[PDB]
């Protein structure tokens, strides 16, 4: 059944996970990036140095033109383009085909990535944040409305060691995760906003006001690489991680992800870096579960050469809220249960780990006043 | 990836 969709995401490692799609009639194949952070469907529609192909509206018989321009700014990069519609399909997804809004990307700055092998972007969020407003049914909202696929998808992003994944449209593939699923309510349907109720580093409470963790918002977002924390929370986590891992001294510039750390191949002392835990507001009143990544999720590997492995620190600061990007997701099977307004995590059956540690989802934990953790205005 | 809201 969903086996057709298992392994349907590829990625040039550190350049984002993408699912192949076709656009228009006849169907021009394009690799689209999977992004739960954005809510806009958009494909490169005019040449650019970085992308080896693009969308030629001229050659698509099913292509209409909406006669309105669009501007989208990402935390990293931005583009502007022309809004069309056209027939969309997914080879290693459901054998269905919809008319869905498409943004033809005709101008961009620091968006496309060199070597990334993607050429477009699939914003999977909700319409509330679509650009230029909520009258632009996001691709998925249409896919469900126009077909029989149920309102739900799940993502298993698979990291590399010393890249691949699966986006399951409409269902849950039980072969991709181990143990139970645990669900946190989606706080509001715009981003996939969740509420973190406690943070631990190697088990040590960060001991900050619950609000500070969701300061602005905390969202799940496959498009972002790092785990991104609000400043007070970042500076706090860097101290605690520095503390624990202090078995080795470190350039001030490493924690800013400006410098890389290197060891003779394989001799990477994983055991000295702390695990990180996020507790999430659970489905049941006054209850909560935690999720725990390893150094192997927050130390993204980077291909200097030689017989040495090098890693970049993938926890960075953020002015706009927590962002649980690939660093977190690379450790779990994440189920975006749009239907039941909730999100589930389960230990991804393909998360990099070592002999002595592994990523974890675990619960429940008695937590009170969790509703008190969400920020406002 | 969105910035602003």
């Amino acid at each position: 059944s969903f086996v057709e969709m298992v392994d349907n995401l590829r990625g040039k490692s550190g350049q984002g996970y993408y699912v192949e799609m076709t656009v228009g009639s006849p169907p021009q194949t394009l690799n689209i990036l999977v992004d739960t952070g954005s809510s806009n469907f958009a494909v490169g529609a005019a040449p650019h140095p970085f992308l080896h192909r693009y969308y030629q509206r001229q050659l698509s018989s099913t292509y209409r033109d909406l006669r309105k321009g669009v501007y989208v700014p990402y935390t990293q990069g931005k583009w502007e383009g022309e809004l069309g519609t056209d027939l969309v399909s997914i080879p290693h997804g459901p054998n269905v085909t919809v008319r869905a809004n498409i943004a033809a990307i005709t101008e961009s700055d620091k968006f496309f990535i060199n070597g990334s092998n993607w050429e477009g972007i699939l914003g999977l969020a909700y319409a509330e944040i679509a650009r230029p407003d909520d009258s632009l049914e996001p691709f998925f909202d249409s896919l469900v409305k126009q077909t029989h696929v149920p309102n739900l998808f799940s993502l298993q992003l698979c990291g590399a060691g010393f890249v691949g994944g699966s986006m399951i449209i409409g269902g849950i593939d039980h072969s991709l995760y181990t143990g139970s699923l645990w669900y946190t309510p989606i706080r509001r349907e715009w981003y996939y906003e969740v509420i973190i109720v406690r943070v631990e580093i190697n088990g040590q409470d960060l001991k900050m006001d619950c609000k500070e963790y969701n300061y602005d918002k905390s969202i799940v977002d496959s498009g972002t690489t790092n785990l991104r924390l609000p400043k007070k929370v970042f500076e706090a986590a860097v101290k605690s991680i520095k503390a624990a891992s202090s078995t080795e001294k470190f350039p001030d510039g490493f924690w800013l992800g400006e410098q890389l750390v290197c060891w003779q191949a394989g001799t990477t002392p994983w055991n000295i870096f702390p695990v990180i835990s996020l507790y999430l507001m659970g489905e049941v009143t006054n209850q909560s579960f935690r999720i725990t990544i390893l150094p192997q999720q927050y130390l993204r590997p980077v291909e200097a050469t030689s017989q040495d492995d090098c890693y970049k620190f993938a926890i960075s600061q953020s002015s706009t809220g927590t962002v649980m990007g690939a660093v977190i997701m690379e450790g779990f099977y994440v189920v975006f249960d749009r239907a039941r307004k909730r999100i589930g995590f389960a230990v991804s059956a393909c998360h990099v780990h070592d002999e002595f540690r592994t990523a974890a989802v675990e619960g429940p934990f008695v937590t009170l006043d969790m509703e008190d953790c969400g920020y406002n205005i | 990836f969105l910035a602003x809201p």
